[PDB]
């Protein structure tokens, strides 16, 4: 099976029983080839046969393509649940249920925004109040005012 | 497992090898199995043990490398007839004669990679008589060889072409390096007893310089020529002369003569050779004189940086 | 070599010496239209050769595929070291050592989550106290308490 | 899974086995299908109690 990749960067997609594609035919035996992955004789004298080929995997029509990005490049499920819009000058992460970055350290270079609530270190940050000196100890009334 | 491996199998090793297979040969379950080669050329670079380089294989063979234990030997060519010309006199293969001395000489060449041999008896009952080496034990005689090939070879030729009750002997400290500290233990004999000696040692290997004056010819000649000539004549490829071998002294009327014999027309003026240690620093400019002497065990080559000629 | 792309967003791999691939044969003479990239005439009449062909990059069997990911679409190196892991419902990016966002905008629109401390214009949120006017410009005692 | 085993292949016992199958056979849905063998030599062999 063909998996695009060069420069140790490649791409993969989970295939199972029942996908289809595309099948080339080969020129010559590769069987010596593809036990060492170097240069090889041909094994036999069977020429221009499906019997050593390669798989090219597709899925044709069988897809939604979301209204939004009628314009710029996808790359989504069949179903368009998960998404990665690339548009011509900005970028679209979709995904329905919860998103991750396994990094142990981000960046950013300009402003953020969130919507809802923060969590940071275990603790939240939409209501937090720092203990003074006067009265001692005391909670700051009340959580995040502007 | 279960693969056959036939024979004529091309194996390359990393400098251009272009090694065979003699036998074929069926690969085990246990997956080690030890093949025979053989090389393809006359001329054959000693190689290292690596991943030999696939060309014709099956469709199961894996990998073939080189591990410590296999055996090897060593080729034979490049035998011309200055060889002969030169071997004519001490080559004197006496197959005939044995107990003698010009007989181990010749009976020790004809051992394969075997390049010189010298053989000095003592011939009285007193110490320290011959050219170069001292004794011990009196009535004996010491061996020296140079190229040596393994030790079995040139120990049944030894003992093959003497006959005196103990002529065998170290010389002293002052001599070639041993090659087995007691002994080379020759085993078997005609009369299937176990009897063990042979001691013999290996020259010194010095270096020698030479730095040559000349005229500038009838036309332009390059310091190439000159120094090619003289390397050549040191290596023996000269007919006649043997070069330098084991316990020859290095002349300039000789190198002079050499060059003379080579490249004629030319007007030599002024003749320098010296010799220097092994691994020593480059000879001081006050070191070159006009003759220089070796000893029995001192062999000198030549290369081609140590021959440097400026013309007037 | 080929690079996939049409609509103006292609991708690339940095190629170097020693990758291995598959190699297609042209029908005709395909120098003219290399020179440039528009409806030309054939050059001579050979055909069906590899002279004038095409290159597709290809790894192969040789990679790592970890085990979190067996069902997922996989874009990464050969070791797996850097990943982008677009499963059915969810996104998982792995960057051992860093990652970066260069955009001058982000966005988001939901529930966020850290980890470890937080660094905002220069300057900590993990421990962070405000002064007041009671005592004066005194500073709040403390961090960042929930 | 729904794999189709073939003729004649060889299974090789560490004590020098070398043996065939005798007929062929389809793998079923559960993972495991009974094949029958024949020793590729004519001489008294005895088979281990595990595969090898």
């Amino acid at each position: 099976v063909i998996s695009m990749g060069a420069g140790g960067f490649h791409i993969s997609f989970p295939i199972q029983q029942g996908d289809i594609g595309w099948i080339y035919a080969a020129d010559r035996d590769t069987s010596q080839f593809l036990e060492s992955l170097s240069m090889s004789k041909p094994n036999t004298g069977r020429i221009h046969k499906f019997e050593h080929g390669l798989f090219i995997p597709d899925v044709f029509r069988r897809y939604t393509i979301n209204s939004e990005d009628s314009a710029a490049m996808v790359i989504q499920s069949t179903s368009g649940a998960t998404r990665i819009s690339i548009r011509g000058d900005n970028i679209k992460i979709t995904a329905p249920s919860n998103v991750t970055v396994d990094t142990p350290q981000a960046n950013f270079t300009g402003n953020v925004t969130i919507a809802n609530t923060l969590v940071v270190n275990g603790i939240n940050v939409n209501n937090h109040g720092h203990l003074e000196n006067n009265p001692p100890d005391a909670r700051t009334k009340g959580g995040m005012i502007a | 497992r279960s693969q056959t491996r036939i024979s004529t199998g091309s194996r390359v090793q990393t400098p251009a090898g272009a090694i065979f297979t003699v036998m074929s040969d069926v690969t085990i379950p246990a997956g080690g199995v030890a093949t025979i080669d053989i090389k393809s050329q006359e001329y054959g670079n000693i190689p290292l043990p690596v991943g030999n380089l696939i060309i014709i294989d099956g469709t199961i063979g894996w990998s073939g490398a080189k591990v410590i234990a296999s055996t090897r030997v060593d080729p034979g060519s490049r035998q011309m007839s200055d060889a002969e010309l030169k071997n004519a006199r001490v080559n004197r293969l006496a197959i005939q004669g044995r107990n003698s001395t010009m007989a181990i000489k010749a009976y020790v060449s004809a051992v394969p990679n075997v390049t010189s041999v010298n053989v000095i008896e003592n011939n009285t009952g007193a110490v320290q008589v011959v050219n170069g080496v001292s004794f011990t034990l009196p009535y004996a005689v010491w061996v020296c060889v140079a190229g040596n090939p393994d030790k079995q070879a040139v120990a049944d030729a030894l003992w093959a072409a003497h006959n005196g009750g103990t002529p065998w002997d170290y010389g002293a400290t002052n001599n070639g390096v041993p090659v087995d500290g007691p002994n080379g233990v020759p085993v078997r004999d005609p009369a299937s007893g176990r009897k063990y000696v042979v001691k013999w040692t290996t020259p010194i290997m010095y270096d020698g310089y030479v730095n040559v004056t000349v005229q500038q010819g009838s036309s332009s000649v390059a310091p190439e020529a000159i120094q090619n000539a003289v390397v050549n004549y040191a290596q023996g490829k000269v007919e006649g002369e043997e070069g330098l071998v084991v316990g020859a002294s290095l002349s300039a009327f000789e190198v002079a003569g050499a060059i003379a014999r080579e490249i004629p027309g030319i007007y030599i003026k002024l003749c320098q050779v010296a010799c220097v240690a092994a691994g020593s620093p480059a000879p001081a400019p006050g070191d070159f004189t006009s003759e220089y002497v070796m000893s029995a065990f001192g062999q000198a080559t030549i290369s081609v940086g140590n021959v440097r000629v400026t013309f007037v």
